[PDB]
């Protein structure tokens, strides 16, 4: 519909699409079934985030009311533009960078800001992998190291920092992180963390060092064992007293939080990342596909598992939650009876505790409500309440070997994709030599982007990756994705795309793919857009710090961000979002 | 414990690792 000419003779012809694949046998990778495009697709749309960030927003944002934003934007958004991602680059036989420039010259900013967001993501996440594997080599030992505190010097009582706080809270705010007060206090490298950093790179090239040429195997484990352990987990956990406990408060519904703001930008910014749309993976894995391969069933199937599996992931986690919490209660309780019974020399049990004891003495009253609205999110739910709940269970060392394997698993499967969206684009851009072979590019990506995390092994690091987590996603994504649909439907033409949709599927899409790519997705994406904005002003930009020398030490203690924050905050989700028009800028200007 | 057990099996995991990469771009020149 836009007027942009000299379309053809830039992209190949349908009729040239039945001759290309029997001459990109040589110079293009090729799945080996499609089972392994499909995992390899399930891989980078399932990860990390499903366990502490979709479980938890699942009931902060009403228990199964939750599912009301999330099943409407999963269809209205996620299908629809996996859909559109999935076909174009099955049709145009090029990764993301390749399908915008060749759509029209100026939209390279579109690809460019889709290798930018991938790096930024891929670096942090890394880094959270990097945490995940640092657990599992202290877990192959019968006392895990995060069950008791340090003895003193003296060994008269437990370091005071673990004594006010816990075991597990100490392994990681001290002897992992080994954490600073501030961001403004930076020290040194954490050794023992860039260890974990070498691993996770080096576990990361091993197995993307030829392309999805090596990925495919990996996807084999790396896209099954998840599943697997997550089953294995479920049978364990129903098993725990408190278990359906923590199930039931998941599913609690408030409806008067659909009613917010806030709620559908969270649900709409986990929609664009649990799909891992506007990173340009996908379009780049489409591209490997026959040309006449069904990629409107693959968009429907891949949406429903990723649909099943957030729902199932929660149903581990809160299980695990409600195990937690009904030890906690339980041990309170006890602590509470033993009082009444050791200063009234006393039998009294929960059943006989309240009528039992009707000053000296002291009851810590606890509510099984709040054991349960003890549960958080990110990295802390799986180091913090994951980490102490396993301990509490039978057979320690091998459970939490199992779901530190797991959680490796799914980062990992995200690393594939994250790493396809960096290193395609730079084989377009052609920056290196093309004699050289893609094992030097893909080591030379892996080297640079170690030394960058370097950032988060300072004892700051974790408040950098904080500041990061919240921005490298988010807008850059939300405004990538929105250029992606329009450039898709207002440039290259949605006419132009249902011919060649029915060119390969054999059939053009229904009226649901056409309503929701001309009006409803877009419009969806501008509300999404405008509740950014209006969230942010009340972010206040402050951020959680340790502080162990700090009344009410245990106590949270929010504190704002230096004023040279904002810079950061400029840089990482500002420049990969003017990229677009900025490019589009140079470019209309460099012809006139 | 003499060795803290986390350094051997980091020790033992990064082991395979590298000569899981030494192969594959050993395996990569063959295929050339
Ligand atoms: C159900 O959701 C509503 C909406 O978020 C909750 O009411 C909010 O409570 C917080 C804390 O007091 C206030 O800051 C918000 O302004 C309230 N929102 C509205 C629209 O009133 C309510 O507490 C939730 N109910 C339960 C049981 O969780
Ligand atoms: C981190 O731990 C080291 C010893 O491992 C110590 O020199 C340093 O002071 C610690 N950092 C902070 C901020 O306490
Ligand atoms: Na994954």
């Amino acid at each position: 519909v836009l007027p942009n000419p000299g379309l053809d003779a830039r992209i190949p012809s349908l009729a040239e699409l039945e001759t290309i694949e029997q001459e990109e046998a040589s110079s293009r990778p090729k799945w080996d079934n499609k089972a392994q495009y499909m995992l390899t697709c399930l891989g980078f749309c399932v990860g990390l985030g499903n366990v502490w960030r979709f479980p938890y927003l699942c009931q902060s944002h009403g228990g199964g009311a939750f599912m009301i934003p999330f099943l409407i934007l999963l269809v209205l958004e996620g299908i629809p533009l996996l859909y559109l991602e999935f076909a174009i680059g099955q049709r145009l036989r090029r990764g993301s960078l390749g399908v915008w420039s060749s759509i029209h010259p100026a939209l390279k900013g579109l690809g460019l800001a889709s290798m930018l967001t991938s790096f930024m993501v891929g670096l942090y996440y890394n880094t959270i992998i990097s945490w995940i594997m640092w657990y599992l080599f202290n877990s192959f030992q019968e006392p895990l190291p995060w069950s008791d505190c340090p003895l003193n010097e003296n060994q008269t009582g437990y370091v005071d920092e673990c004594a006010r706080s816990s075991p597990v809270d100490y392994f990681w705010y001290r002897e992992t992180l080994n954490i600073s007060t501030s961001i403004s206090d930076s020290g040194s490298i954490q050794w023992w963390m860039l260890l974990c950093l070498a691993c996770a790179w080096s576990v990361l090239y091993m197995c993307t060092i030829r392309g999805i040429e090596t990925t495919g195997k990996a996807v084999y484990i790396t896209s099954t064992l998840p599943y697997v352990v997550l089953t294995i987990f479920l049978i364990r956990g129903l098993t725990l007293k408190g278990a359906t406990n923590g199930i039931v408060f998941l599913f609690t519904p408030n409806v008067t939080e659909l009613a917010q703001p806030d709620t559908w930008l969270d649900a709409g910014a986990q929609v664009f990342f649990s799909f891992s749309l506007a990173f340009g993976g996908l379009i780049s894995f489409s591209s490997y596909n026959s040309v006449h391969n069904n990629c409107e069933k693959d968009s429907v199937i891949v949406s429903i598992i990723n649909g099943f599996t957030s729902v199932y992931v929660a149903i581990v986690v809160y299980s695990v939650i409600g195990f937690r919490a009904t030890q906690r209660y339980d041990d309170c309780f006890s602590t509470n009876i033993l009082t009444l019974i050791n200063g009234f020399d006393l039998n009294v049990t929960q059943e006989n505790f309240v009528d039992m004891q009707q000053a000296q003495l002291v009851f810590q009253t606890c509510d099984i409500n709040a054991f349960l609205s003890e549960a958080v999110e990110g990295t802390g739910l799986a180091f913090i309440v994951f980490t102490e709940a396993i301990t509490k269970m039978p057979l320690s060392p091998l459970w939490s070997v199992l779901f530190f394997i797991m959680l490796f698993c799914l980062g990992l499967s995200s690393m594939f994709g994250n790493m396809e969206g960096v290193v395609v684009p730079l084989q377009d851009l052609r920056v290196i030599p093309p004699k050289w072979p893609k094992e030097v590019l893909t080591g030379l990506i892996c080297l640079g982007t170690f030394l960058i995390g370097f950032i988060f092994t300072l004892n700051s690091g974790q408040y950098w990756l904080s500041l990061l987590d919240s921005y490298a996603g988010s807008i850059p994504l939300l405004i990538i994705a929105f250029c992606e649909m329009f450039s898709v439907v207002y440039v290259y033409g949605v006419d132009r795309f249902n011919k060649d949709i029915e060119f390969m599927i054999g059939h053009k899409p229904n009226i649901f793919w056409q309503v929701t790519w001309r009006v409803v997705s877009p419009l969806l994406m501008l509300i999404i857009f405008l509740f950014f904005f209006v969230v942010e002003v009340s972010q206040e930009l402050t951020y959680s710090i340790w502080d162990p020398g700090y009344e009410e030490f245990p106590k949270s203690q929010k504190i704002s961000y230096p004023n040279w924050v904002y810079v950061v905050v400029v840089i990482v989700a500002g420049v990969p979002s003017l990229t677009i028009p900025g490019y589009a800028i140079y470019k209309l200007i460099r012809n006139h | 414990p003499p060795v803290s057990i986390w350094l051997i099996v980091f020790g033992v995991v990064m082991g395979v690792i590298v000569v899981g990469i030494v192969i594959l771009i050993f395996t990569g020149i063959r295929d050339r």
